[PDB]
């Protein structure tokens, strides 16, 4: 960054988003794919390992 | 109509906006706050910013929203990448020469370059070279110039060209080497000089008599209105604790747009100085210091040991309507009569308002093409009124004058000098009165220093036939206008503080009083004030008066307190307290209550919506702050019920109605205590 | 009771695949669905337990908060045995100028959630001692610092404050430094609060840019 | 049959039943009786006789509550019973009938620059 | 000063090296000596004759900070 | 609605900063009532007035026996909603000396506790090493308690040349002052007699009670905010979890004992991994930037001006952070309007929720146990009365 010193490209802060989503009533919740992603077995665990560090984006 | 607004769209947004617009107007009515440098409201449009780019469909350059103009079914977009990185491209080469001046610059905090850098700009930089160093000018010691921090936005040649009408800077050089300034070493002459800081968006032009005192966000910001004048300009006090620091002007479209006048920018200093804090009484050593208790006994002893008809009052200024009323309540109430005003003509018949106002009002004077002077210079009587006249000058209004011949920045006929002039132009004499007989809606203004005359009756009879003759007031249209300098004229009229008849027959015979009350009073005139004779005094500055006086009670300035003021127009004003009393000062109405307690009879108000309840009941319109009414009209019913006044001290033919305003910057005892006014003086003066 | 140490082996991971992918995209959803009149506004935030997620907010009246939580301490899915602090927000432009702030963390399944109940200062909010035991201090607190009252708390008295302290500091009307100044009288021989004086009174510094596009 | 159902008047009535404790405790034998104690309780009460809302007159009570039972334990030391119990009291009785023929504004005029805030 | 010993008498240049902040002393450094410096010594905290604000009872010229001019007859 | 009556027990325990109020039918303790807000300094009013970098040394005092950690939380919970990622390198400074400042915190903690039990000599020879980790934070922020190290977007300096070297050699033999310090207390009939079996707690009341850090460590749960929810470098750091299943002082002390333990080995970790790089976010519209660049560019100089003066505003949002304290969980919730101060900005202590524990816990106990069951509790009242 010592002479590309655009900063759009890298602007985070100002460019985060909230949106009002669908009124959520008229949905359907099919508990059954759920339930169907689920493991049944000793085996066919799987488990989301702990992440090593937090993001840097390259620094 | 041919649809006069038409449409467009900004970032898919259908926004409908007037014919002649702007895309940086449009993205104003689209609610956007575009980055922008030179262009300004209240001048021409520039467009050498280059902040201004926007992104518009099948075009494939930025184009200059400051300057574009707006076609029916445009596109404009306004958050693209092309967008931001012309922006931060452009804030780049704006700080790639500009000195590191932030830390000595006083204009840090309140910065639109700092500010807008921190928005649309980045973090970093990669110029390391030698930058263009500038030298510093001269121009007066109002404005302290550092030149090298300009960015060249010409805002102050477009606003010298335009507002003051001086057109005294200019842009010399060329390129890099572009330099501002005049080539020679010029003072501003420019009354409205000041407003070139407050224009200026960087840190180039500073208030000299401001630099290096404190910054914007130590201030505290309270609204107020500028009483120097009648005018009445809408303004802010700032200020670090008790103490004012600066005073800016404030957005006013229908009083003073975006104006202050000098005296009114730089005349706060003189809060600092000769002020009274302590009541006073005179004993056999002098002036020594007293309780309010002592004073007001004093006073009371006074005041009841002469008769009624010994007792005079005279309002100053700078008194409010409020102390005003209590103060004619108060001598009222104890048999006396005599009034007076430091405005003059304090025996003016008050009975129709229109008679004393601005009829077409400040906004609805720029309506007129053809506008009259009848013995008025309102350069130095409202310097903020002559530059809206100049800028109603600048698209086609002519403007007449009768009397002194003076410059008023902007080209204009010269009828006459005396009433002679005035009543050969009513005569048909002159073709002035044919070009008033044709236009559409004439326009007539008379300043105060004609009500000063003697013979004013006559004036204001030759000026209601001319009207007439010219049909200057008609169906829908109103060009009659009476102005003043003074803010507590107007007051005082509305409130019917004038003499009676009694008190005028008793000067008429030469009666002298014994007891003379002064409301922050300083420029009254020896025959009104007998040697020898008591002086009571309340106020607020040292002066004259206060010297002269024999009892003296420390008032409240008007930076201190929230008293009334109405404009000549007719429009209703109230100041603001922006910092506490100083020393044991008081109230003034409530000063005023206690001396009518103390000697005996109380007021029947005690509170300050008490005594502006009593204003309401006294005239109506005082309770419609920040409005105004539209004045009934008599037709010449009026003018024919003044006839005796008219027969008796006939017209003076000879004298020229002149202007008694002498010295611009020294009107008041605060004007004349100002340092800063007493250096544009001797400024002024060691130019020959 | 539970998180009870399982594994004597070290733990390289956090929670399981299915149910995280769960309670971070369809949690919401599921809330939605179970009860939707306990439901009057949902918003997915910042994930308090974690940066890279997205954690749900839950808006309901004093009504049914009760049995809200009762849900959400025991449904099988929503195991929020700890429930973190109760707090609450003034926001004098609105109607109700108070915004109670309920936090939960599930240990069973390494989240959390927030709840919130808006109400004025004359509405009672049943209290959670019964469903939680801590709520009792921050129900005290939180009446302490802005009067916001619990109905059928055991003893609801405050608790921060001065003991003959009336008023409520944490509210935005509060002035910054008070109304009374304590000080030590010889004459007296005792300690007395006085009117509040200073040497030297606070200055307040405006740096807020006429320029910023982020104010709300 | 009254106003809200009446809990003012529980109230004062509760706090006329736990005052005589207070006075055995806090040593205002030799200061103040049961009746002029009771007269202070009632003219504690006048500051919101115009409330219009019961809900605001209930915590107004709880907070009485809280402030007597702070009373109760002892919590507030002799100082605050000097403070506010007994030492206005004595000033009530003490400046009755004052020699100053002046009006309240003139008062106020003789005071200061501004009117006195805070006791 | 046997008597009256008082750290506030140790020179400057020799308190880094005796807080151990600086391995730096007179004898093996060369310092750079301003025109203005200002010996150390001991501390006249406790006396008559030690700093007060100008605003103090002790000061030579008491000091009225009112930021105006009061006007005399 | 409640009379006095029967007065008969009446008891005062301490204007001196904790005062307690107990109930014995004689010499068991059947009620004890803490009064709190002797300390409550109003600061969360007080930071609405305050910029956040300007609010910043008001979370060094809220803990002052732990204070990075209460940094740490305030900074994750800013930086959060600011969108922004921390360097490696200031988040292996960060985590290391969190490690540290928990190492104190747990020697003062326990060495107080000793001395309320009766053992004055831990107190003093950990008082020595904990003298040598305030050399340590004075050389890297010139304060010994109050260091205001942590930053949004990093840390304020670097850590100086020669320091690891130092943190090394104290790591060298603080296994063996540790060691010396155990056989005063450990292999004792009478510090077990005194701490073993005294103030129970079960994992159902402690989750039902809000218990964090080592006190739920002792009730056979597995939980480490590093572990389940970890921050910064937490994640490729590798260490156990301590863990017992009495709720015992005795076990709460062995607990902080291994955690101690487990805190040496991450510092080795630490030392062992230090990279080389940036210590700051490269952002200088939020991180302020070097001296040097300030004083020869109009850019940086111009975002010193602003940040100093002004700082970087906050967009609208809400969001709670916390950070696996010494003394438990330490939370801030932080409510975002968009200006450049927080508009609330309530703190959540741990130690606050376990000093609630004293009057189920100390029923059936004797006043020889009550400031057993503080000292255990290891409670700051600075956190706890805000
Ligand atoms: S004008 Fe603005 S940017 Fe330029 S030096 Fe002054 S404060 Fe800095
Ligand atoms: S001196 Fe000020 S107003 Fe004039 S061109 Fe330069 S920046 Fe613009
Ligand atoms: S305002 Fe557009 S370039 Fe100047």
């Amino acid at each position: 960054l010592v002479y590309d010193i655009k900063y759009f490209v890298r602007d985070y802060r100002r460019n985060n988003k909230y949106t009002a989503r669908t009124v959520d009533a008229k949905t359907t919740f099919d508990f059954d794919k759920l339930y169907a992603g689920m493991p049944t077995k000793p085996e066919q665990v799987k488990n989301v390992t702990r992440p090593l560090i937090m993001p840097t984006r390259g620094y | 109509p041919p649809s006069d607004h038409l449409e467009v769209f900004v970032n898919e947004q259908p926004v409908k906006i007037p014919k002649g617009s702007s895309v940086l107007q449009a993205c104003d009515a689209a609610g956007i706050d575009i980055p922008r440098f030179c262009y300004h409201q209240r001048l021409s449009i520039a467009g050498n910013c280059r902040m201004c780019l926007v992104e518009v469909e099948k075009v494939p350059k930025p184009v200059a929203s400051c300057a574009m103009p707006a076609g029916p079914g445009m596109k404009i977009k306004t958050e693209t990448p092309m967008v931001k990185k012309a922006r931060e491209g452009v804030m780049e080469f704006l700080l790639i020469n500009h000195p590191l001046d932030c830390p000595i610059c006083d204009q840090g905090g309140e910065c639109d370059l700092q500010d807008q850098a921190m928005i649309f700009g980045s973090d970093r930089s990669r110029f390391v070279e030698a930058k263009r160093a500038v030298e510093d000018k001269n121009l007066g010691p109002l404005v302290k110039t550092v030149m090298t921090r300009c960015i060249q936005c010409t805002r102050c040649v477009r606003f010298a060209s335009e507002v003051a009408g001086t057109a005294e800077l200019g842009v010399t050089g060329r390129g890099r080497d572009s330099e501002i300034g005049t080539y020679v070493e010029k003072l501003m002459g420019s009354e409205l000089s000041g407003n070139v800081v407050d224009l200026c968006p960087v840190g180039a032009l500073t208030s000299k008599p401001y630099a290096f005192t404190a910054r914007s966000w130590e201030l505290k910001g309270t609204e107020s209105i500028d009483v120097s004048d009648g005018l009445g300009a809408n303004i802010r006090v700032d200020a670090r604790g008790t103490e004012v620091m600066r005073i800016l002007p404030r957005l006013n479209e229908a009083v003073n747009e975006e104006w202050l006048s000098d005296k009114g920018r730089y005349q706060y200093d003189g809060l600092k100085h000769q002020r009274l804090d302590k009541p006073m009484v005179k004993g056999p050593k002098g002036l020594q210091v007293a309780t309010w208790q002592d004073a007001l006994g004093a006073a009371a002893a006074a005041l009841t040991s002469a008769a009624p008809g010994e007792v005079r009052g005279i309002a100053g200024k700078l008194a409010d309507a409020e102390s005003m009323v209590a103060l004619m309540d108060l001598l009222r109430g104890l048999g006396a009569g005599d009034l007076a005003h430091e405005g003059g003509f304090s025996d003016m018949p008050a009975d129709v308002r229109s008679t004393y106002t601005a009829n077409t009002t400040v906004q609805g004077l720029e309506q007129s093409d053809l506008v009259l002077l009848v013995g008025t210079n309102p350069r130095w009587e409202s310097p903020v009124f002559n530059a809206r006249l100049r800028k109603m000058f600048l698209d086609g209004t002519q403007v007449g004058l009768v009397g002194a011949p003076v410059d008023l920045t902007y080209k204009y006929e010269h009828v006459g000098s005396d009433p002679a002039a005035l009543a050969a132009l009513a005569a048909g004499q002159h073709p002035f009165l044919e070009r008033l007989k044709k236009a559409a809606r004439p326009a007539v203004v008379v300043g105060p220093g004609v009500l000063r005359r003697a013979d004013r009756e006559a004036v204001m009879k030759a000026v209601h036939e001319l009207c007439g003759k010219a049909g200057v007031v008609k169906e829908g249209w109103n060009g009659f206008n009476v102005i003043h300098d003074t803010a507590s004229r107007v007051a005082a009229l509305d409130m019917g503080f004038g003499p009676s008849a009694a008190a005028r027959a008793r000067r008429a015979q030469g009666a002298q009083p014994k007891v003379v009350y002064l409301l922050g009073s300083d420029d009254y005139s020896e025959e009104d004030v007998p040697e020898g004779a008591f002086v009571i005094y309340q106020g607020h500055h040292g002066d004259r008066g206060a010297s002269r006086a024999n009892v003296v009670l420390p008032g409240a300035a008007y930076t201190e307190k929230s008293g009334l003021y109405v404009n000549f127009e007719g429009r209703v004003q109230q100041t603001r307290a922006a910092v506490p009393l100083v020393g044991d000062a008081r109230e003034d109405w409530a000063i005023l209550r206690a001396l009518s307690e103390v000697v005996g009879k109380r007021l029947p108000y005690d509170s300050h919506a008490a005594v502006r309840a009593r204003l309401a009941g006294i005239a109506p319109h005082f309770a419609n702050i920040d409005a105004v009414q539209t004045p009934v009209w008599l037709n010449g019913e009026y003018v024919k019920g003044v006839e005796a006044l008219a027969k008796a001290a006939p017209l003076q033919p000879s004298a020229p109605l002149t202007s008694t305003i002498s010295n611009f910057y020294m009107t008041d005892a605060i004007s004349r205590a100002s340092r800063t006014m007493a250096k544009c003086i001797q400024a002024r003066q060691q130019t020959k | 009771g539970y998180a009870y140490a399982r594994k004597t082996t070290d733990k390289d991971y956090i929670a399981s695949e299915h149910m995280q992918a769960f309670g971070n995209t369809q949690l919401t959803d599921y809330i939605i669905k179970t009860v939707p009149k306990f439901v009057k506004m949902a918003v997915t935030g910042p994930a308090q337990s974690s940066v890279l997620y997205q954690e749900p907010t839950i808006y309901t009246t004093p009504e049914s908060l009760v049995p809200l939580m009762v849900f959400l301490r025991d449904h099988t899915n929503t195991q929020f045995k700890c429930l973190l602090d109760v707090t609450a927000v003034d926001f004098p432009e609105r109607a109700a100028r108070f915004e109670v702030v309920y936090h939960l963390l599930s240990p069973r399944w390494n989240n959390r959630i927030r709840v919130k109940v808006c109400v004025d200062e004359v509405t009672a909010v049943p209290t959670l001692c019964k469903v939680f035991n801590t709520a009792n201090w921050f129900e005290r607190e939180t009446w302490d610092m802005f009067g916001v009252f619990f109905s059928g708390h055991p003893d609801l008295r405050r608790i921060l404050t001065d003991y003959g302290f009336t008023g409520h500091p944490l509210r935005k009307d509060f002035p910054m430094t008070g109304y009374q100044e304590v000080r030590y009288d010889y004459g007296k021989k005792r300690v007395v609060s006085e009117p509040l004086e200073l040497t030297q009174e606070f200055r307040y510094f405006d740096f807020n840019s006429p320029w910023e596009t982020l104010n709300r | 049959k009254r106003l809200f159902g009446g809990a003012a008047r529980h109230f004062y009535f509760e706090i006329c039943r736990c005052l005589p404790f207070i006075q055995r405790l806090h040593k205002m034998e030799e200061m103040v009786s049961l009746k002029e104690l009771r007269a202070i309780v009632k003219e504690k009460f006048k500051e919101y006789k115009d409330v219009k809302d019961g809900r605001v007159v209930d915590l107004l009570i709880f907070k009485g509550r809280e402030e007597i039972e702070t009373y109760l334990l002892m919590h507030k030391q002799r100082h605050h019973v000097v403070t506010e119990v007994v030492e206005p009291y004595y000033a009530k009785q003490r400046a009755v009938k004052k020699v100053t023929t002046n009006s309240p504004f003139l008062d106020s005029f003789l005071s200061s620059g501004y009117a006195a805030i805070g006791v | 000063d046997k008597f009256d010993y008082n750290p506030t008498t140790i020179p400057p240049e020799w308190h880094g090296w005796l807080n151990y902040i600086n391995d730096y002393n007179p004898t093996n450094t060369q310092f750079k000596q301003p025109t203005y410096q200002i010996e150390a010594s001991m501390t006249k905290t406790g006396t008559q004759t030690c700093y007060n604000p100008k605003g103090s009872w002790f000061s030579a010229k008491p000091r009225n900070w009112r930021k105006y001019e009061s006007w005399t007859p | 609605l409640t009379p006095a009556k029967v007065n008969n027990f009446t008891l005062n325990f301490g204007p001196q900063v904790l005062r307690l109020v107990l109930e014995m039918q004689g010499e068991i303790i059947m009620r004890a009532d803490p009064h709190i807000g002797l300390l409550h300094r109003g600061t969360e009013k007080l930071l609405e007035y305050k910029t956040y970098l300007q609010g910043l040394p008001y979370f060094d005092r809220l803990d002052y026996v732990s204070m990075m950690c209460m940094e740490h939380s305030y900074v994750l919970a800013i930086e959060q909603l600011l969108n922004v990622s921390v360097p490696l390198r200031g988040q292996y400074i960060r985590v290391l000396f969190s490690e540290i400042t928990r190492v104190l915190n747990h020697l003062l903690a326990i060495t107080c506790h000793s001395m309320d039990v009766g053992a004055l000599t831990p107190f003093l020879w950990a008082f020595e090493e904990r003298e040598k980790l305030f050399e340590f934070y004075e050389r890297v922020s010139g304060a010994r308690m109050h260091a205001a190290y942590f930053r949004v977007g990093g840390v304020s300096q670097d850590l100086p040349i020669g320091l690891l070297r130092d943190v090394y050699d104290w790591a060298r033999q603080f296994a063996s002052r540790l060691d010396e310090m155990e056989e005063l207390l450990t292999g004792n009939r009478i510090w077990k007699e005194r701490t073993v079996d005294v103030g129970t707690i079960t994992a159902q009341m402690a989750w039902d009670w809000g218990c964090s850090g080592p006190i739920l460590r002792a009730s056979g749960i597995d939980w480490d905010l590093r572990k389940t929810q970890p921050y910064d470098a937490y994640g490729k750091m590798q260490f156990n979890v301590p863990i017992a299943g009495h709720g015992d002082c005795y076990d709460r002390y062995l607990v902080r004992l291994q955690e101690m333990r487990e805190s040496l080995r991450i510092i080795y970790q630490c030392l062992n991994e230090m990279p080389d790089g940036l210590y700051k976010s490269p952002d200088g519209k939020v991180c302020p930037p070097s001296r040097s660049t300030m004083k020869q560019s109009m850019e940086a100089l111009i975002h010193h001006f602003k940040l100093y003066t002004e700082g970087f505003h906050v967009p609208a949002g809400e969001t709670y952070r916390a950070v696996e304290a010494p003394k438990g969980e330490f939370g801030v919730y932080l409510v975002s309007r968009g200006g450049n101060r927080p508009y609330r900005c309530k703190i959540r202590s741990p130690g606050y929720a376990h000093l609630q524990m004293t009057d189920v816990i100390s029923r059936g106990a004797m006043l020889a146990d009550v400031v057993t069951i503080i000292g255990t509790l290891d409670v700051v009242f600075g956190e706890i009365d805000r």
